[PDB]
């Protein structure tokens, strides 16, 4: 009966950061996959299953949007296959990949004066993630062999950095939001 | 992204506010980290996240800067703080480094004893002989040295190599070395190093013939 | 109790191919990220690679193909094999544990020097310098391929006055340096001076004595 | 890294007033941040402590009910809103974050970068801006005397922050009435009165009273 | 509530020389993991506090080498080992390991120099405060050496007393000197009144009292 409701996801107030990504399910429902690839407000756009044309031709089980945001220099991990610090220990999509990786500058919103330090990331762990888990612990990472008896210091690292959004950065470290649809009916095009 | 500090080189007396800058090309917010490196020694952590010291770090070093202007700050120079610094990007994989930038110890003019050395007889057996000048303790450091066998200014045989700084009064030394057979040693009897240099009221000569 | 000591670095022939260790204490290896930097003659400090924790690697475009890096967690040493060896690898190698942002390469290895030449080993001849109120003296190290050489004096029972100059490349390609002590016109007589060269790149030690 | 802390001034005795400290040059949402205030010459006191997201807070019995600590990380700012406010809570205010975030690190514990301070007064009020009038002037000095004023603070600077040096400003003291008043003077060279104009910028803010006097000789 | 005490709560120090304040408390703070809870903040002149040590001997992020706290259990200890002008503060003690916090009542370091006499000068009041009633006269002692001194206020030489006010400044960083004013309150009627007002200091570098006067 009605659109499915990517002005949720997109156009949305607030990005979570990419340690605690935000997914949303989507279903009974079936939208059109060609406003948002005839948007061209987007700098990615890049899909591993079929063409973008197709998949409004078609109708799948359920479909999720995850949506956090990265440093645009690091968009190229979110793809199967990849390897970094955000697909390993933040995020990371299998490599049997069906679905579109979508992504824009954020840099007049998440970026502050004086930088912006709500955007974490993972930066230690001990072992890379498996396909779609979300780590949210926050957990003194012990990189020594003495314990850590629970105090944060040498060898003893809280294990989330924030990007330090300013908006004077360069490009490749500035805030891009990212959305990636994955594919598994009650939507469709 | 590239780096790039300055002063290449520097030379300050102790008790000087010496400053270097980094500038980066991109702007990278607050992530820098600025190293030490001793001559012959692996470098060492001075300063991360742009002002951040570094436990055990004396706190008379200080970085300040964010987006592309970075500034490491020696506040009274030690005479053991001759080194090379180097500025380092954190947060971008190839770790961009910067060039290096040398900073040097001033100090008062120091004159060099000069002490010269004829070829040892052990050596002369083989054919070649190796006359060898030494100049100790001095600063500037500066100094010509001029090689005159029987009374000739030597060219194009004798070459010198200089020292580090020295960590504690900040002096340098430095040896020439004249190379030629054992037949033309001993073709002449006088080898004289005539070294001249700012500390000196006029030259000093130090000779010394065969036998 | 925190320290990376390195070592397997030397004279390798080109085209060849050599592999350094840095066995660390205190860190474990596998659980950070460990980088190998290297620094060539005169020159800045080049990334070469990194290890993550979760296994990742990543290597600088003048090394891809050639160089693999790894680690052998039950002996917490992390290794880097150096293979297909050009003239542009000669440096002093340096492996360190990369921290990221949370700190920077804080903990570094005492480097070890790798020589990538066509030319071969040759050991020092060391003739001495002796002297002729201040006296000077020392031994004079000559014709070595390739370097380092390390004196000492007295088996490091005499470090006063003892200056070492950095050696000097000669039109034959080996090279020569002199180290040289100052001591008081008295000790001449009484005292026996000693200068021991060791040259490890040929295990080649030498100890002579410096008599007037 | 910046703890910035707005708010303060008077209030009348059961009164209510809530003062709100912003940082930035950290993660905040991560770190535990607490409140300290301490009397005028009294030594510290410690009054709060809330935890990364809310959720957790502690405060001294001696404020139990009456303040309420919260932020909100969105924002990057920490709030504490104090009411039936008496005689002894008048101190200066002082934002803390504390140093660890791991546990054991306890979130009312060692505080690793301190705000600047806000002032606190709680008495039947009186809200005078001062009046200021010029102290006049080898070496030689210059001064401001800022008289009758209420609550606190006043703060004194010369030539809009070009003289730093020589500089004395004094503490505040309270006269007969309970109006404040206090000078700062300088101390220049002789010779430089004739060619630098010394101006003393007063401005007691809680009043809205900026008023800069030129100082100048009298023969 | 653990109550702490340090002592001395005035510890007089000449720079290059070591210091050492003690802090204990009311009941142990060792181990919630097997450190020692007890830290030490240092409050400069005007400022904010700052940390210096915490978990008992570990020196804050820029701390000086200098600084260094020692002791456990209840027995705890900061040393300074070279003192500098710059270090001129109160230094309080604080248990973080129970819910309130509680601190030392603090210890006044005060940095001991040569002694230094302070330059004498005085204010007449101005045009503007007589359009109002009232008469200020200033008198200032600059950058002194003790806190020691006392100003007197004679109006056509005789002696003041229950006008006088007085506010002294906190140890320099630099000089580590004092200056103090004092201020005569009169009555546009009661200045008008005199010829010549004039301020007497005394103190322990001046030989001879200086008084420095002027006359309406």
């Amino acid at each position: 009966t009605n659109l499915c409701p990517f002005g949720e996801v997109f156009n949305a107030t607030r990005f979570a950061s990419v340690y605690a990504w935000n997914r949303k399910r989507i279903s009974n429902c079936v939208a059109d996959y060609s406003v948002l690839y005839n948007s061209a407000s987007f700098s990615t756009f890049k899909c591993y299953g079929v063409s973008p044309t197709k998949l409004n031709d078609l109708c799948f089980t359920n479909v999720y949007a995850d949506s956090f945001v990265i440093r645009g220099d690091e968009v190229r991990q979110i793809a199967p296959g990849q390897t970094g610090k955000i697909a390993d220990y933040n995020y990371k999509l299998p490599d049997d990949f069906t679905g579109c990786v979508i992504a824009w500058n954020s840099n007049n919103l998440d970026s502050k004066v004086g930088g912006n330090y709500n955007y974490l990331y993972r930066l230690f762990r001990k072992s890379n993630l498996k396909p779609f888990e979300r780590d949210i612990s926050t957990e003194i990472y012990q990189a020594g062999s003495t314990p850590c008896n629970g105090v944060e210091g040498f060898n003893c690292y809280f294990p989330l950095q924030s990007y330090g959004f300013q908006p004077t950065n360069g490009v490749g470290y500035q805030p891009y939001r990212v959305v990636v649809l994955s594919f598994e009916a009650t939507v469709c095009g | 992204i590239q780096l790039t500090q300055s002063p290449s080189s520097l030379s300050a007396s102790v008790g000087d506010r010496v400053t270097i800058t980094c500038r980066a090309s991109q702007g990278i917010s607050s992530y820098l980290a600025w190293y030490q490196q001793k001559p012959g020694k692996a470098p060492k952590l001075l300063i991360y996240a742009a002002s951040t010291l570094q436990s055990g770090v004396p706190s008379r070093f200080s970085g300040s800067g964010s987006g592309t202007d970075f500034t490491l700050t020696i506040s009274s120079l030690q005479p053991e703080d001759f080194a090379t610094y180097y500025c380092q990007q954190l947060n971008s994989y190839p770790p961009a480094f910067g060039g290096g930038t040398k900073v040097e110890i001033k100090r008062t003019v120091a004159a060099p004893s000069v002490f010269i050395f004829p070829p040892s007889d052990e050596q002369l057996k083989s054919g070649t002989a190796s006359v060898v000048c030494l100049l100790n303790n001095f600063y500037p450091r500066e100094a010509k040295v001029q090689w005159k066998v029987d009374n000739a200014l030597q060219s194009g045989n004798s070459q010198e190599s200089v020292t580090e700084q020295d960590s504690k009064d900040s002096t340098y030394s430095l040896s020439s070395t004249l190379t030629l057979s054992k037949a033309d040693y001993e073709k002449h009897k006088v080898y004289a190093c005539e070294v001249t240099h700012q500390g000196l009221s006029s030259p000093v000569t130090k000779s010394f013939n065969r036998g | 109790e925190v320290q990376l000591v390195e070592s397997g670095g030397g004279l390798i022939q080109p085209g060849g191919s050599l592999r350094l260790s840095c066995a660390a204490s205190g860190i474990t290896v596998s659980s950070n990220y460990m980088s190998w930097v290297r620094q060539a003659p005169g020159k800045g400090l080049e990334w070469v690679s990194v290890i993550y924790s979760g296994g990742s690697t990543d290597y600088a475009d003048s090394v891809k193909g050639r160089f693999t890096i790894s680690r052998d967690k039950s002996k917490n040493t992390l290794y880097l094999q150096m293979n297909s060896l050009r003239a542009e690898d000669t440096a002093v190698y340096y492996c360190a544990r990369d921290l990221g942002e949370a700190g920077g390469m804080d903990v570094w290895g005492q480097g070890t020097t790798v020589t990538v030449s066509s030319a071969s080993t040759k050991g020092p001849s060391v003739f001495p310098l002796a002297p002729s109120g201040t006296a000077a003296l020392g031994c004079l190290v000559k014709d070595y391929f390739p370097e380092p050489v390390t004196v000492s004096w007295n088996s490091g029972a005499l470090t006063s006055g003892v200056h070492t100059f950095p050696a000097v490349l000669q039109s034959s390609g080996l090279y020569s340096l002199s180290s040289v002590v100052t001591v008081p016109s008295s000790s001449l007589g009484t005292q026996t001076y000693i200068c021991n060269v060791n040259h490890k790149p040929s295990n080649t030690k030498v100890d002579k004595k410096v008599e007037p």
